[PDB]
Formats: structure tokens, sequence, C-alpha cells
């Protein structure tokens, strides 16, 4: 699973 | 106990490239996305680019597009920046720090750095200068002048002599540095006791002793 | 891109008093989905990277002692020291790590207080060593002084110089919290067999008129 930054 | 090692910084021309490795272990790597901060000698921190757990996603800032890619190996435990197109202002430590997936709360995890000098100056061994003066104490001192790269390790008389010394931060000229230092003596103490200073410099192997004559 | 402002840049303590520092976001902090204000607070002594101490604006960190408080909501934050100690002297800088570019501020710096004291100052003259090379620097240290507000100034002949100074500045010694001046004027030998008398002149807040040191040539 891959997941973007939380501050994106 | 999280462990995250920095390597690869160099002194590098402007212009040319350079990748850093950052080896982490006790934690699982790819549950976690990575960063790289960066500290100028004005000393002020500047957030470089993260990285997703899983590597698709990559974000940088206005100014590092185009010229640094982030990127990790989960086989390796690794995280790498190629940093190409490099200039002067590049010119800083480099951390790598992870990124809080679980509780999205501050870099928690820092590694211990890796310094980056930008330039293209040649390797140049200081000129050493004693300063004998024109009561109680008896100020003498040291320059080192016209110096490429840092350090020089200053020291008088072989580190017996140590109190009362100062050692000033050096700065940078047209690509050249210059430092100097202060040790009080007392009148009694000098001349009839020696004062000499040891200036080192690694880099173009010198290692010169000015003994400081009145 | 939020710009991250702390105010002061430096603040002067005492050891057991209270301290206050100010923290500025250009728009809010507040992420909604953790609801939480994702600002975070960092120290950092010289040789180390940073350290969290306080993260979400006002929580610590498992080990961060009882009298660092986070405090503050939206666009204006404060770190608060209740009694600081000497560990406690080390840069605290905050951070946005609510959207990219993450921001980090300017740092405040905490230097302590002690008495005043004026400075040591002393002159010497260019080496010979130095003087075979066609250059010629006069260096002046102005030793072991407090508060970090000094002013030193070059005089060839009685008039006032500018070109050629280079001055470096250490920080608050270790042992005896107090800072020290080096300032350096770099001539050429013909510039320096052109004249004769060379002041180095200090002004600090510990004496009404500068401390002039000099000599002739």
């Amino acid at each position: 699973y891959d997941v973007p930054d939380y501050a994106s | 106990e999280v462990q995250l090692v920095e390597s690869g910084g160099d002194l590098v021309k402007p212009g040319g490239s350079l990748k850093l490795s950052c080896a982490a272990s006790g934690f699982s790597f790819s549950s976690y996305g990575m960063s790289w901060v960066r500290q100028t000698p004005d000393k002020r921190l500047e957030w470089v680019a993260t990285i997703s757990n899983g590597g698709g996603y990559t974000y940088y800032p206005d100014s590092v597009k185009g010229r640094f890619t982030i990127s990790r190996d989960n086989a390796k435990n690794t995280l790498y920046l190629q940093m190409s197109s490099l200039k002067s202002e590049d010119s800083a430590m480099y951390y790598c720090a992870r990124r809080e997936r679980y509780d999205e709360n501050g870099f928690a995890y820092w590694g211990q750095g890796t310094l980056v000098t930008v330039s293209a100056a040649k390797t140049t061994a200081p000129s050493v200068y004693p300063l004998a003066p024109v009561g109680s104490s008896v100020t003498l001192g040291c320059l080192v002048k016209g110096y490429f790269p840092e350090p020089v390790t200053l020291t008088w008389n072989s580190g017996s002599l140590s109190s009362g010394v100062h050692t000033f931060p050096a700065v940078l000229q047209s690509d050249l540095y210059t430092l100097s230092s202060s040790v009080t003596v007392t009148s009694s103490t000098w001349p009839s006791q020696s004062i000499t200073c040891n200036v080192a410099h690694p880099a173009s192997s010198t290692k010169v002793d000015k003994k400081i004559e009145p | 891109d939020i710009v991250m402002t702390q105010s002061p840049s430096s603040l002067t303590v005492t050891a057991g008093e209270k301290v206050t520092m100010s923290c500025t976001s250009s728009q809010s902090l507040f992420n909604s989905g953790k609801q939480k204000n994702y600002l975070t607070w960092y120290q950092q002594k010289p040789g180390q990277p940073p350290k969290v101490l306080i993260y979400w604006a006002s929580t610590r960190e498992s080990g961060v002692p009882d009298r660092f408080t986070g405090s503050g909501s939206g666009t204006d934050f404060t770190l608060t020291i209740s009694s600081v100690q000497a560990e406690d002297l080390a840069v605290y800088y905050c951070q946005n790590d609510y959207s990219n570019p993450l921001t980090f501020g300017g740092g405040t710096k905490l230097e302590l207080k002690r008495a005043d004291a004026a400075p040591t100052v002393s002159i010497f003259p260019p080496s010979s060593e130095q003087l075979t090379s066609g250059g010629a620097s006069v260096v002046c240290f102005l030793n072991n002084f407090y508060p970090k507000d000094i002013n030193v100034k070059w005089k060839i002949d009685g008039s006032e110089r500018q070109n050629g100074v280079l001055n470096s500045w250490t920080d608050q010694d270790s042992k005896d919290s107090t800072y020290s001046m080096s300032s350096t004027l770099t001539l050429t030998k013909d510039e320096y067999e052109r004249h004769n008398s060379y002041t180095c002149e200090a002004t600090h807040k510990t004496s009404t008129s500068p401390i002039v040191k000099s000599f002739n040539r």
C-alpha cells in the first residue's frame, strides 16, 4: 500500500 | 532505536552532480516515507524532498525541481538524493529524517548529517602569521590566512596551552578562508616560556609551527 | 507557502525564569482530518540535528521536561519554558508540518544573562612574514565582553577606514557567559608604508566613549 504525504 | 546514517557529501564544483545515501535501520522501512532537510551555514533549516513509503509520490520545493531526485531502495533499506546542476547557494549539511506515517507529527527521527560544499576553489594551504604585541596579561595572536577548504586546526603549544585561548570562526573571502586566534598568557610566562602556534591543514597535508617571537 | 515568523531571534534569560518565544504562520495550520494544528517545535544544540520538543502545537514528546509548553492556534503560536535551565540554552525553531513546502522558522536563540564587562582590546602590527609577501594585516582582538553589542572602527592617520576589514565573533563562552571579537584590516605593503598611526577603536555599553587601541608605524 503506498500513501500520499499528509502535508501534500 | 531507529538509525538513519547519511553518506556521499564532498567538495563538488558549481555545476557537477552528487548522490548522498541514507541507510536506515530499526523500523519497517517500507512503512514510512523519508525526507532530506538541509541546513545552511547561516543556520537555517530547509525542507528539500519527501518520498512515499512506497516510492510512487515525490514532492519538491520550487528550488530543487529539475536539479534533485529523492529515490529509495526498500530492498537495501536506503534513501538517495541525486543532486545535479549544483549551485553555490546549495552548500550545506544534508540530513534525512523519517516521515510520521502513523502519527502525522513532526520530524521525529533525524540522521546525523553529511556536508556538501559546492565550490570550485583549489586546495590552498594557509599562511601562518605570528602576532607578537606592539602588566598582568600578555595577549598574542596567530593569523591563518588564505586556505581552502575547511578545516585547519590551530593549537598553542600543542594543546598544553589551553586556557585563555580564543579561536574565532573562519570567514570566506573570494573563495579563500581566513581565521585568527588569541591566547592570554602573563608577563612572566612570555618570553621566559615560548608560545608557538600549530596549524595543520589536513587537505594540503600542511602542518606549520609558528614561534611567536618578541 | 506558509512563512514561519518567530520573534525574537535571541532572547536573554536568567536560569530559573519564565520565558516565552512566538511563532506565527502566514495561513492556518489547523488540519481538520486529525483535528490538530500541525505545528512542531524543535530545539537544537550545536553539533546536533534538531529534536522535537512539542508537536500538534501543544503535545509534548515523551521525555521533554514539564517546563516546556506549546500553546496557540490557527496563525498565532508560542513556546513557553516555565523556568529555564542552562541545559536549555539552544536554538528553538517552529515548523509548518501542515502543507508543502514545509517551512521552518528562523530560530530564537537563548543567550544567558551575566554582568556587563567591557572588552580587553589589544592591537598587533603586521608580522615580517607578511610584509615579505607584499601585504599587511593589522589585527585587533577585543576579547571577553558582555553584551554582544559592540561597534569596532579602524582609522589610518586619523581618518576612518572602511574597506579591508574582517570581523569574526564567538558565541557565549561556556565558562563565563562572554563574547569575543576579531577585527583585521588587510592592506598592501605600499598602503602600509604610506601611513603611521593605526587605530582600532571600540564602542560598547560599558563605556561612554570608545576604548582606543593604536600604534605608530
